[PDB]
């Protein structure tokens, strides 16, 4: 609920993206764990990559996250993009099973491809 | 599920409550009140380390829960007085029956160093007790 | 036929049972009793007599009976019955609803449904 972000987010494939999310600056704020993780159906919510070092096996290479704790802010940065990363998402702090949450929505549209005649 | 009345993290209890100004009779309408108990399998019964078995009991009394026992300030006349809200608060030492995202739980332990002991400090939350 | 009153039903003494007839159109009527399927000397309730019921336009008549009977018994699951006979009736049948017997609901639920809180 105090946790902040960009609502949709649009590119294309191939492409890089950098999506921030906020949070109160208190202490333990700072201190806890931060993540990003694809809320997909069937009940999960599967974490993608963490603040501890966790980075996921289709992540590698591609991604990274960054904490800030003076803006209070943390980064993440994405590239090669896909059409199967077309999904919702959610920034966070702590245990995924609370709520100090914030859905983000991304899609992920076709490029041009053999009509370049224009 | 609308205005919030009482937010209670010893107990981990929350209540709120809403008018649903329901459809048929339009002229009259229910009031509803909403009550979450989330109750924890693991924690002893003081917060220290050998104390006692885990936990088994969990009693909440709504009189305690809605208690409110610090002072306010009320304008009367063209003045600023002060007043308590309640008739029962004389008196921390409530038992909390969960941790809080906010504040230090710490303990002491003696270990050995070759010769004499000591009084080692020891976290135990983590996350909450950095000095900053 | 109507069931006892509550309170007395707390003093667990006797309990009284009422015998209803109304809306009927010529003024003669026998009221009846009887305990399971065997009747009660006549001696043992007390009938009124009919009357001109405040009605508009056409006119009917009115008739009440009760029953002091055990509190034990009501509260064992004895039944008691009601025989008003009638001219203007095919065969002057009874009518036998009282004995001594909330509404409570049950739930099982998956509810792997796709996203909500507590
Ligand atoms: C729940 O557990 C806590 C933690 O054990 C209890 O608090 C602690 O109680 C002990 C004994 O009363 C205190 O020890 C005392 O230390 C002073 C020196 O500071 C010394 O003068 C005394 O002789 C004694 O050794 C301790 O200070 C105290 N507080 C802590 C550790 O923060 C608490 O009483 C327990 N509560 C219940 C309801 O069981
Ligand atoms: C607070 O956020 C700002 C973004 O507005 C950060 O500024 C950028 O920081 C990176 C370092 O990772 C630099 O490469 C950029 O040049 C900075 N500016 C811009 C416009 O992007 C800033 O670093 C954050 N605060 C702290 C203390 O790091
Ligand atoms: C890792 O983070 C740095 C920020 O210093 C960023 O420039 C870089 O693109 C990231 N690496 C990726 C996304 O592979």
């Amino acid at each position: 609920s105090p946790i902040f972000g960009p609502e949709e987010v649009n590119s294309v494939e191939g492409n890089s993206v950098s999506i921030t999310c906020y949070y109160p600056p208190t202490s333990v704020n700072r201190h806890t764990r931060k993540y990003w993780c694809r809320q997909g159906a069937r009940g999960g919510c599967i974490t993608l990559i963490s603040s501890e070092g966790y980075v996921s096996s289709k992540y590698a290479g591609r991604a990274n996250l960054t904490n800030f704790p003076e803006n209070g802010t943390f980064v993440v940065n994405i590239a090669q993009l896909s059409q199967d990363d077309s999904g919702r998402y959610k920034c966070g702090l702590g245990i995924n099973s609370r709520g100090l949450s914030f859905d983000v929505s991304l899609e992920v549209s076709q490029g041009p491809g053999l009509l370049n005649d224009t | 599920e609308r205005i919030v009345l009482v937010d209670n993290k010893c107990k981990c209890a929350r209540i709120t409550s809403r008018i649903i100004r329901s459809s048929e009779d339009p002229n009259e309408d229910i009031v509803e009140r909403n009550i979450r108990i989330i109750v924890p399998l693991n924690n002893r019964e003081n917060i220290s380390d050998p104390t006692s078995p885990l936990r088994t009991r969990f009693v909440y009394h709504l009189s305690d829960l809605c208690k409110k026992c610090d002072p306010t300030e009320v304008e009367l006349d063209n003045q600023i007085v002060t007043a308590t809200q309640s008739n029962i608060c004389d008196e921390a030492t409530e038992t909390c029956y969960t941790y809080d995202r906010n504040k230090c739980y710490t303990a002491v332990v003696p270990l050995v160093y070759g010769g004499e002991t000591k009084m080692v400090e020891t976290a135990l939350t983590p996350d909450a007790c950095y000095p900053d | 036929l109507l069931p006892p009153p509550s309170e007395e039903l707390a003093l667990n003494e006797l309990v009284t049972l009422t015998c209803l007839a109304r809306g009927f159109s010529p003024k003669d009527v026998l009221v009846r009793w009887l305990q399971g399927s065997q009747e009660l000397p006549r001696e043992k309730y007390l009938t009124w007599a009919s009357r001109q019921e405040p009605s508009q336009g056409t006119t009917t008549y009115a008739v009440t009976s009760i029953l002091r009977v055990a509190a034990e018994d009501w509260k064992k699951g004895e039944t008691f019955s009601c025989m008003v006979g009638h001219e203007a009736l095919p065969l002057a049948f009874t009518q036998k609803t009282i004995d001594r017997l909330t509404h409570i609901n049950v739930s099982v639920v998956m509810a792997e449904a796709d996203g909500t809180c507590y």
